[PDB]
């Protein structure tokens, strides 16, 4: 994940906090150094091969310093609810070919241009319901966007039953008509999943989609079945996987840029980020102005991530030490 | 059995009798091919430059 | 909002997924300030085996 | 007196080339590590049988 | 100092990229010993019999 | 760390104990499958990339199966114990030069024929009694050694007193002889330090070393001062490092062999085993016999890792399982 930089940014990751450079045990360990007249502010962290400080912060020279938890990285999945449009028509038709098609905007390069449509065709029939409807559409979705052979994932399908209203129905290639005992059904969901990651070579990216639809001959016109609805997400990608790669990042600057070019021949760096993890984050920008004629600044960062056991005790705990030395208020979260 | 300077990257490594190709990789001597005559440039209407 | 925009723009227009595109960096005729700034992109590679 | 040695190797170190990520090396009897240039895997395996 | 440094050759690199190189070593070698057991996996200790 | 293989050695982590192929849901989750004759064996462990099988145990084929604790594979740190020979004279005697000399025997060459040689030297007084020996002994010792110039950790000096006679108090190059104010010192112990890890790059070994005397004179004769002689050791270099490399060895069978070669175009391993923790091991040889005239045997080797905390509680119930399961009677540690 190569991001942009203010001319630098920095990584320390808060494991523990010890409150003494004394106690510096293990890797991971953090404390915060301010002198009493509170004119510089530093953290002193243990590394995998020792003690290690970071650049000093001139308390008159600090921009922001905000803390942002672990809910507002983490990725709310987009999810449609497509039905039929009761203005051409509550129920199918007798015998038109009902085609769906969730053209896809970024796939597998970068660009907008890089587009992937995938389609989902019913044939309805005469007492055909709207509920059976939804049923072989999503059994359809499924064989094709669900299935096994498809190089990445691209979506997530499901149902729901009038009766529930909130629990979504899974439907998988595997699925079929018998295991689908209902009759209540309104919609189809179509959901975003999350592109695999990795650290380094991968970064943390999806795949958007609009779904749009073919045109039916309903009296003697050709007309449009569907509507696609935007509905809140229920589902969301954690931080693990985006903190793992900005400290991948971040790290070079304090260290090795060389991260595994010369493979027998390179410097290996240890991490201390587990991407199974959530983190809370806490950023603080500051610069450095010189002397009589130096005055261009020279922005910088100073990134600290903790682990959020679901109240943020870690991060509010890291806020109150930075707080009361160096006289900062960081507005706990 | 001890690092000469300090940016000694290896170690020297050893073993006896049947090598495997793990045995000659985990000393980096099996490496992936490279080819150049095979080049994937993705399929798109690049509408810029309109 | 540039462009004449007086009234506003609605909700509708700013959740998540609208899509943004870069036009131009706009700047005064006299005594302009810095602004603007560039990117670049990186390619990729695939396998096979025997 | 009387005396045997042995070496197994799996058929498919035929005409087996090495990526040289470290060079490779030829122990000797004075005990000295050499470099050497060859790629193949037997003309090591037959020195150090020999 | 000036002719101390003098006394050194001087080599031109390329540019301020790190660089490396190989290093050979021996190859003669003798294993330690972790412990020793009985016939019933009995360790010595130092002041056994023998 | 390159190790001999009998036709192939697996490895495959157990970080958790499950009943069923259903429960396999975090990785290193494991689980032992047996038909009900107990006629083979094989495992369930979830992979990072989903759940995989090991391969099949014929259980009339199997040759050894034995577990190893942690405290079986922890290299003790061997630690020699230096003092006065009472034979030459059980105090120092003015005026003579107190040159040891630490030879260390596997210094970088990996070999006998690398030799690297440490010095110490002390000028006795009259006055001098044991005790002020001993420290001045262990402080010219420290200086030399303790070096953050040297390349290497190569030795640790602690001294004892008589009174403790256990505690032993350490002696780096920092401390002075105002430091130690105790009057009764009675040895200079030597450990062998831990050197510096790298997996698949740097293995596990030590620099071994003997305390070797030069001569004095006392009476007209050249006669060695001291006398060098193994202790008990105290301290032990746990497993994890050695594991790790064990399975970043045998995960290239399983996977990738191209564990970093061409930096960018790899297939990056996740490798589950922390090397920072203690693993008990487990052992299954066995072998594939064919059919009429191929009867040629296939030995095969199933490594199974297992952290063991305090008691051997993980292993020693995925023991009974594998017991339960295949009827085997494998001992439990």
């Amino acid at each position: 994940m190569v991001i942009s930089i203010n001319q630098v940014r920095q990584l320390y990751v808060a494991k523990a906090l010890k409150a003494n450079t004394a106690a510096l045990t293990t890797a991971g360990d953090i404390v915060p150094k301010a002198d009493t007249a509170k004119t510089t502010l530093y953290f002193q962290s243990m590394s995998p091969a020792g003690i290690v400080a970071s650049d000093k912060i001139n308390l008159k020279h600090v921009l922001y310093a905000k803390a942002t938890p672990s809910e507002a990285l983490a990725h709310k999945l987009v999810r449609y609810s497509v039905t039929l449009d009761a203005d051409v028509s509550a129920t199918p038709v007798a015998g038109q070919n009902y085609i769906l098609r969730l053209a896809f905007r970024q796939y597998i390069g970068l660009s907008e241009e890089d587009q992937y449509f995938k389609y989902g065709e019913v044939i309805a029939r005469s007492g055909m319901t709207a509920s059976d409807f939804y049923k072989k559409m999503a059994i359809s979705l499924a064989k094709n966007l669900e299935n096994k052979t498809e190089s990445t994932p691209l979506v997530n399908i499901y149902l729901i039953s009038a009766a529930a209203a909130s629990t979504d129905v899974p439907v998988t290639s595997a699925t079929k008509e018998s295991d689908l005992t209902a009759t209540d059904y309104n919609q189809i969901i179509i959901e975003e999943t999350e592109q695999p990651w990795v650290l380094g070579m991968m970064p943390q990216a999806f795949i958007p989609f609009t779904p749009q639809f073919l045109t039916i001959t309903v009296d003697g016109e050709d007309r449009l079945w569907g509507v696609a609805t935007v509905v809140t997400p229920t589902k969301t990608v954690p931080d693990g996987h985006l903190i793992a790669d900005l400290e991948y990042f971040c790290m070079g600057a304090r260290g090795d840029i060389y991260r595994g070019m010369g493979y027998p021949n390179i410097i290996k760096t240890t991490y201390l980020v587990d991407p199974g993890a959530v983190y809370d984050v806490l950023d603080i920008h500051y610069f450095y102005t010189g002397s009589n004629e130096s005055v261009q600044k020279s922005e910088k960062t100073i990134t600290l991530v903790a682990v959020d056991d679901g109240s943020h005790t870690a991060m509010n705990a890291l806020i109150g030490a930075i707080n009361t030395a160096s006289g900062l208020t960081i507005a706990t979260l | 059995a001890g690092k000469l300077g300090k940016f000694q990257m290896l170690g020297f490594q050893h073993w006896k009798g049947l090598t495997s190709d793990n045995h000659l990789g985990a000393i980096f001597q099996q490496a992936p091919q490279k080819a150049t005559n095979l080049m994937v440039q993705l399929l798109a209407f690049y509408r810029g430059k309109s | 909002l540039m462009g004449g925009n007086t009234q506003g723009v609605p909700a509708e227009r700013l959740q998540q997924g609208e899509r943004f595109s870069i036009e131009f960096a706009p700047v005064e005729k006299e005594l302009s300030r810095k602004v603007g700034d560039v990117r670049f992109t990186s390619p990729v590679s695939m396998r096979n085996e025997w | 007196t009387t005396i045997r040695i042995q070496h197994k190797v799996a058929g498919n170190k035929l005409n087996k080339k090495l990526a040289m990520g470290i060079p490779m090396v030829r122990n000797l009897e004075s005990g000295k590590q050499v470099k050497d240039t060859a790629n193949m895997w037997m003309h090591y395996v037959d020195w150090e049988v020999e | 100092l000036d002719t101390f440094l003098n006394s050194f050759p001087t080599r031109e690199f390329e540019d301020d990229n790190e660089y490396y190189w190989d290093v050979i070593g021996s190859s003669r070698r003798n294993i330690p010993l972790v412990e020793a057991r009985d016939e019933n996996g009995v360790v010595v200790a130092a002041n056994a019999a023998n």
